[PDB]
């Protein structure tokens, strides 16, 4: 846990790859009333919409408008994320193997069949979540690595 | 700045650390490596962490004020004794952590009676690991770019676990928008990171009574202290015992309990874990060196290891033989090849068969005791997790998996259903284990030396009716089994005799030297074949094709495999480099009094 | 409770050099039982323990000694194994491997809270240094059979289950009472023929002792009216309150004086006791040499010997001291003798 | 046995892209084909090995020891891409483009010509009539045979 | 030991042969009736005690209890000439005690 | 017998006798404690003998109430501003047995039925679940 923001290497087995469902990333806003688009960008898991205008000019007024999101207007992303086991040729005399999360944005997706061996380089960051509630000391952080690039073996 | 009580245990301290130099050559040599460790690394292209080992010894004739004062508040004695080790760290030349090694009678109880007792003191607690939780790294220092400035900052976070002093939390919320209202962009890498983990500990089964539940306690790991266990071994642990949390007065039991500032020790079972921690002075191997240069020391060993038993010269050969192993080499990108030995024995009862057993245990090392049915785990992990921290699936190690590079007893060999059999053609010939079943496929290495006991079928009969199907077992079991040793029930007078005085005297060079000579040629002794080893089994093994056949059967290649293994074990003995002609002839030995 | 009282010391010590002392304790086990004089012997002999030697060789041997009790039904048997748990101070009645809900071997149960394993009971955990009592050993289920075939050779049950690899003690003794088929007909064919499996089931045991029913018209009145007097109005309850006062004045103390006995001493023989075994023990295995070759078929095993070699510290352990004799193997002979009387007809 | 099949067992999905290594009693009927769990983050059908190793080759060990419904999969496979479910909420059809490679052992003792062809069998020929080609593992000890394979 | 599902918690729920303890209880079909109930069946007539190790517990619990049977012949309304042991389906030991 | 215990047996010294389950986990319970106000640097010990709810922190930080002038005229700890300084405190044992009715007269009609134990300081690890 001192690699964290580097730039690494790893190889495994791709196991348990899930779906490519789209990722929302930032949301237009029609304003109807003082006709902006009101942009809004969320990097957490989940988030809210927001309230009845934020404009320029609906604001210092009385009257403001009331605001709908748009699907056309937005940007997404392809998401898609699947588990590595450990090689099994390293692993210690008496040790089970272990996984890892590994998200994958973009292009790159629809590109790692399950049950492989891929080398993968990416860049490590954490995730903001801890266990059970009960169970935190304060500040946990859980990680992941962000793919960036596939070359398969075989 | 300090008061006068904080300089005036360092300064009493500091004295005991002028005292006794021993450990001065310690941290010099901890600074030195690391020094040449970072000097190879930067020289050429173009990890050992801070503690040391005080044992609880000399404290008691140094000042016994000192010594008790540790023993029931050591959260005053122990902060300062580290600033003055850091000062010594910093003087001769970062926490600087220690050890307190140490053997007590005082608190080495049952953590079964621990509880509302010797709280907030310092208690050494062994048993058993189970249900390792996962390896979290813990955010301290946060690093933050403001664009339009363009200069860092500096933001630290604290936590209570660490500190062993109750301090007046001062939680900070992590920054945005900080001065006038440049954003506060985030970075990452120079931000700092530190590992952590947290672990239960069950009480010893065999300190347990009969039968009633079982209680437990936790503990939570340090830095470099993070992942030394794995779930099912024995373990000493040596730390203090602190309860935290506003124990439900802020508004139906609180005062929730922990041990922190510790240190993890693994030991070793009676069938479980490591046991290769025995130490080699320049004394002992200067004994093996003039042990070594000997000519008939394997008959010296192979009488050695019948301390009670009577007879059976070359079946005690062989168990020399097994625990040295052979010798692996792996193929280029093609695969193994199998190098230990793996030996089944038959004969009637009371014949030292029972009396052979715990014997191989106990002398070996990572050894299992496995007994009748072997049923759904054994061979196998069954993958039963339901773990409530999230719907997945993980493994629990089974003994086969277990013993990986160490021996497996079976014991009653032929009570054993054909079902569990099926995995012993997977591994004892591929030496691998692959389980399938829906939630994830998987593939796993062991390479475990094996030794069987079955009994004949009916009777005594072991050389009346003939010497096929007396056990009825399946085919490609002769093949697994390399030698098959068979104990007759000879009667006779002379050889009564001989069982006469040796019962009497019974009751009425060493074993601990032994294992000093055994695993000290593991990772020295390899040797590679000669060319005098060809001229002799290409003639022999001739030999074993064109006229046992007209005896017994079955001959295979995978029986001149064993006749490589035979002569590798034996030049594991006398710890030569190449191998001699001399070592085929103890090995075509060894098959004729095993077969013929 | 280890220690105790001076003055139970100083009852123990004029207890303990009485000459009578094998004879009063072989009268007083079944004053409720008629008969089987030479199994009121066998009894205290195992309920003594041997020596332990727990030598610098790897291994170590074993005391307790297994008796059967092979015969018919209305021996009172089923009376006699109650009493061995009254004198036992630890000790497990069994009929069967079954309980109404108590197992008897090691059986590991997962706890359904927390999922913990941990040892959920049996039999060889529970009666550790102690006395198993185990009915229809032939009439048995046979899935952990095998456990019990070991328990009586190292004394350790090992457990390899999903959980754990130990390896625990289990130091019990255990007393088997066989049930023969059709009676009287077991004596009829070969000395063997009870076990539908096997007799090397048999070759793993120590004393082997039959039990017959052979009509006597005055031992008929004999047996039956001496437990008549048992029965109604307690009158040999009564007599035995006169021997009360010449013999063995409690069960209970009794209790206490074996474990005493038991875990203080620690017992030797002597070595010209040694020769007298070993011109013994080759004559009757040469016997069983001429009544083999002479009959022209076929167990006598070392473990006899080892089964020979205990009865002296049982016999010690009531004699308290550490040495051996050669009058005090020699009576051991003569019971070892009853129990070879039943092996070979 | 003394052929050593099984290096090459291992060696053939190996070098072979989309190989499975597979035993007999370590995948049961329901392990090799697929099942059913609740989905994380993102109800779908987890697939089992030959669900995993489509358009690729199947490395099989001990198919004597299999379920005798596990038998019944495998004929499903001599149709291609067949491999029907009837269980209490999947009635799926699924496709799959493996490949099979198999090996099993001849009964007890071995080679007698007193016995015949489907004697030391312990399969039905129509199985074997599904088989295209079939090979033998002969083990004559021969003299001359031995001195070249020594050297080996 | 078994839990209640008015209550959830632990109970000890002893067997009727707990219960009739200086009483008289009716058991029947004794051929439908497993090696479960032939053990306690067996330990009953016994010793007149039942011992238990469940979970973290050993206890002997007591029973002195009268048993009247009610049972079937096998087959035919009365068999042969055949005894009635050989008439039974059942066991010698329980038809001694 | 455990059958009777009516409404005029509350708070009453009422003996019995049954067959106890089984044990709990200990946990552990506070007697003498150091404690410190946050904002006003206060402190003050507290001792408790009758800890069978019945005592908590208070919500004042109590500096206010001194009888010296220059203290009291030297601001709000406010709210509830009392951390147990737990280096120097003093514990005690929590048991929570289980016991149940002797089933060998009258559950018949019924299910047997139950209470819930708890034990002070040497009265804990005392008794193995089961006897009598
Ligand atoms: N050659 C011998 N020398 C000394 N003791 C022996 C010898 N052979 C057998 N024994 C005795 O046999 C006993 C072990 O029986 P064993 O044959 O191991 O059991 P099993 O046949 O049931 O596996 C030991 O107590 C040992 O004293
Ligand atoms: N010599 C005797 N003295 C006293 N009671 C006896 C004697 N012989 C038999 N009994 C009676 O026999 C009964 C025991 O039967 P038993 O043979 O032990 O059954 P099993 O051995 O078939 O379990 C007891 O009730 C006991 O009263």
């Amino acid at each position: 846990g001192d690699f964290l923001g580097q730039l690494i290497t790893v190889r495994g087995i791709i196991t348990r790859v899930s779906d490519v469902k789209p990722a929302v990333e930032v949301i237009a806003y029609t304003c109807d009333q003082c006709g902006y688009e009101v942009f809004q960008e969320v990097n957490s898991r989940t988030f809210t919409p927001l309230s009845e205008c934020t404009s320029e000019e609906c604001s210092q007024n009385q009257t403001k408008g009331q605001l709908f999101m748009s699907t056309r207007a937005s940007k997404f992303s392809a998401f898609q994320e699947c588990k590595i086991q450990e090689l099994s040729q390293q692993v210690p005399v008496g040790h089970i193997p272990r996984s890892l999360n590994i998200h994958v944005n973009g292009t790159l997706v629809r590109s790692l069949s399950p049950g492989d061996i891929v080398d993968v380089t990416g860049i490590f960051l954490p995730a903001p979540y801890t266990g059970f509630k009960a169970l935190k000391a304060g500040l946990l952080t859980e990680t992941y690595l962000e793919a960036q690039f596939v070359r398969q073996h075989k | 700045a300090p008061d006068a009580v904080f300089g005036d245990r360092v300064r009493r301290f500091q004295e005991f650390l002028d005292t006794f130099t021993s450990y001065r050559d310690s941290v010099r040599s901890i600074q030195v490596y690391n020094s040449n460790n970072a000097a190879n690394y930067n020289d050429d292209q173009d990890i050992l962490p801070h503690r040391i080992i005080i044992s609880l010894d000399d404290l008691r004739e140094f000042d016994r004020s000192f010594w008790s004062g540790i023993l029931v508040e050591p959260a005053y004695f122990i902060p300062p004794a580290e600033k003055a080790l850091t000062d010594l760290a910093d003087s001769m030349d970062h926490p600087w952590k220690l050890s307190f090694k140490g053997s007590f009678g005082a608190h080495a109880l049952s953590p079964r009676t621990l509880t509302a007792q010797h709280l907030n003191k310092l208690v050494s607690v062994e048993g058993i690991v189970t249900k390792t939780s996962l390896v979290r790294p813990k955010l301290i220092r946060s690093v933050h770019y403001a664009a339009k400035t363009g200069r860092f900052h500096y933001r630290d976070y604290t936590d209570a676990t660490t500190t062993l002093t109750t301090r007046i939390p001062t939680p900070a919320i992590y920054p945005t928008e900080d001065t006038e209202g440049n954003k506060l962009t985030t970075e990452y890498g120079y931000s700092t990171f530190i590992d952590h983990q947290r672990i239960t500990v069950q009480e010893m089964p065999e300190m347990a009574p009969a039968g009633q539940l079982p209680r437990s306690i936790d503990v939570i790991l340090d830095d470099d202290l993070v992942d030394k266990t794995k779930p099912g071994d024995r373990v000493n642990v040596v730390g203090v015992f602190k309860s935290l949390g506003a124990g439900g007065m802020n508004q139906l039991i609180g005062f929730k309990t922990l041990i922190l500032g510790n240190t993890v020790y693994p030991l070793h079972a009676r069938s479980t874990g490591v046991a290769a921690r025995q130490m080699l002075t320049d004394f002992d191997i200067r004994n093996i060196n003039k042990l070594s240069k000997k000519k008939d020391i394997f008959d010296i060993l192979s009488q050695s290891l019948a301390p009670s038993i009577y007879g059976h010269d070359h079946i005690k050969k062989a168990i020399l033989l097994m625990l040295m192993g052979g010798v692996e080499k792996n193929l280029e990108n093609g695969s193994h090849l199998r190098g230990d030995i793996n030996i089944l024995m038959v004969g009637d009862p009371s014949t030292a068969k029972s009396q052979l057993l715990r014997f191989v245990l106990n002398t070996a090392s990572l050894a299992i005791a496995t007994t009748g049915r072997g049923s759904s785990g054994v061979g196998l992990t069954a993958a039963v997790t339901t773990d409530r921290e999230t719907g997945e699936r993980r493994l629990e190690a089974g003994a086969m998996v277990l013993a990986d590079r160490g021996v497996v007893c079976i014991d009653e060999f032929d009570k054993m259903t054909d079902v569990d059999r099926v995995a012993i053609h997977e591994v004892m010939e591929q030496q691998t284990v692959t389980i399938a079943k829906a939630g994830i496929h998987t593939t796993l290495n062991a390479r475990c030396s094996v030794i069987a006991a079955a009994n004949p079928v009916f009777g005594q009969y072991d050389v009346n009716r003939d010497p096929h199907q007396n056990i009825a077992l399946p085919d490609s079991l002769l093949s697994r089994f390399d030698l098959l040793f068979v104990v007759t029930d000879d009667i006779n007078e002379i050889r009564d005799r001989s069982i006469s005085e040796h019962v009497l005297r019974t009751h009425r060079v060493t074993i601990p030297f032994l294992r000093k000579y055994v695993q000290y040629a593991k990772e020295r002794v390899i040797p590679q074949l000669t060319q005098e080893a060809i001229n002799v089994i290409v003639k022999n093994y001739t030999d074993l094709r064109n006229d046992d056949n007209t005896k017994k059967s079955p001959i295979t290649a995978r029986t001149l495999e064993t006749l490589i293994r035979l002569a590798t074990a034996h030049a594991k003995v006398r710890l030569s480099k190449t191998v001699n002609k001399v070592d085929a002839k103890v090995a075509a030995n060894l098959l004729r009094f095993a077969l013929l | 409770v280890t220690m105790f009282t001076e003055e139970e010391e100083e009852e123990f010590l004029q207890l303990s050099r009485n000459p009578k002392l094998y004879e009063i304790l072989t009268n007083s086990i079944a004053p409720s039982i008629f008969g089987n004089e030479d199994i009121k012997k066998a009894i205290v002999c195992l309920l003594m323990g041997g020596s332990k030697k727990i030598l610098p060789d790897g291994m170590r041997l074993r005391g307790d000694i297994n008796v059967l009790l092979l015969g018919d039904p209305g021996t009172a048997k089923s009376q006699l194994l109650k009493f061995v748990e009254k004198v036992s101070p630890i000790a497990v009645y069994t009929s069967g491997k079954g309980s109404s809900a108590a197992g008897l071997t090691a059986s590991v149960q997962r706890d359904p809270m927390t999922r913990e394993f941990y040892l959920e009971g049996g039999a060889m955990v529970l009666a550790d240094g102690g006395v198993v009592c185990i009915d229809e050993f032939d009439k048995m289920r046979d899935e952990d059979r095998v456990a019990i075939h070991e328990a009586m050779e190292q004394q350790t049950i090992s457990i390899a289950k999903a959980g754990i690899t130990t390896v625990l003690n289990s130091r019990t003794s255990v007393l088997a009472a066989a049930n023969p088929i059709y009676g009287r007909y077991d004596d009829l064919k070969s000395p063997g023929d009870n076990i539908d499996f096997q007799t090397t089931i048999l070759s793993r045991f120590d004393m082997i002792f039959i039990v017959k029913d052979d009509h006597n018209e005055e031992r008929d009145i004999s047996i039956a009216n001496h437990v008549i007097n048992i029965h109604t109005g307690n009158a040999n309850a009564m007599q035995n309150q006169q021997e009360e006062n010449g013999s063995e004045i409690s069960i209970e103390k009794m209790k206490r004086y074996i474990t005493y006995c038991r875990l203080k001493c620690a017992p030797r023989l002597s070595p010209q006791a040694a020769e007298k075994l070993s011109s013994n023990f080759v004559t009757i295995r040469k016997q069983l040499l001429i009544n083999e070759l002479e009959s022209t078929e076929r167990p006598i095993t070392i473990r006899q010997l080892e089964a020979i070699i205990r009865i002296t510290e049982s016999l010690a352990k009531l004699e308290l001291s550490p040495i051996a004799q050669e009058r005090h193997v020699d009576e051991a002979i003569r019971l070892f003798q009853a129990s070879t009387m039943d092996a070979a007809s | 046995p003394g052929v050593a099949k099984s290096q090459l067992l291992k060696a053939i999905c190996k070098i072979s892209p989309r190989g499975v290594y597979t035993t007999g009693k370590g995948s049961s009927g329901v392990g090799l084909t697929a099942a059913v769990m609740k989905d994380p983050v993102t109800m779908i059908l987890e697939g089992g090995a030959l669900v995993l190793a489509d358009n690729g080759i199947c490395c099989i060990d001990e198919f004597d020891k299999m379920d005798e419904s596990d038998r019944t999969a495998i004929h499903e496979v001599m149709e291609q891409q067949t491999i029907s479910i009837s269980k209490a909420g999947i009635n799926t059809t699924l496709n799959a483009r493996t490949s099979i490679l198999a090996a099993a052992n001849p009964l007890y003792g071995r080679y007698n010509p007193r016995l015949s062809p489907l004697d030391n069998i312990n399969l039905p020929a129509a199985l074997l009539s599904r088989f295209d080609i079939l090979f033998l593992m002969l083990d004559i000890p021969s003299r001359d045979d031995d001195e070249k394979l020594a050297e080996h | 030991v078994r839990k209640d599902p008015i209550t959830k918690e632990w109970t000890l729920e002893g067997g009727a042969l707990v219960l009739a303890d200086k009483g008289v209880c009716l058991i029947d079909e004794f051929d439908k009736m497993n090696d479960q109930d032939r053990t306690s069946i067996h330990e009953a007539m016994e010793q007149q005690s039942i011992s238990i190790s469940k979970a973290g517990i050993v206890t002997t619990l007591q029973a002195r209890c009268s048993i009247i049977a009610a049972a079937n012949p096998n087959g035919g309304r009365y068999n042969s000439t055949l005894p009635l042991a050989q008439n039974v389906s059942l066991t010698e030991p329980i038809l001694s005690r | 017998p455990l059958r009777d215990l009516d409404s005029e047996h509350v708070s009453k010294i009422v003996r019995l006798s049954g067959i106890i389950i089984s044990t709990s986990v200990l946990s552990s319970r506070a007697t003498y404690l150091s404690i410190m106000c946050r904002n006003c640097r206060h402190t003050t010990s507290i001792t408790i003998n009758n800890f069978n709810n019945t005592v908590s922190l208070p919500r004042s930080c109590l500096s206010t109430i001194e009888s010296e002038s220059s203290m009291a005229n030297e601001k709000n700890c406010g709210p509830d501003p009392y951390i147990i300084i737990h280096e120097s405190s003093k514990f005690i044992d929590q048991q929570f047995l289980k016991l149940q009715e002797i089933p060998e007269l009258v559950p018949v009609g019924e299910m047997p039925r139950n209470l819930t134990m708890t034990c002070d300081r040497y009265l804990t690890n005392k008794v193995i679940p089961g006897t009598r």
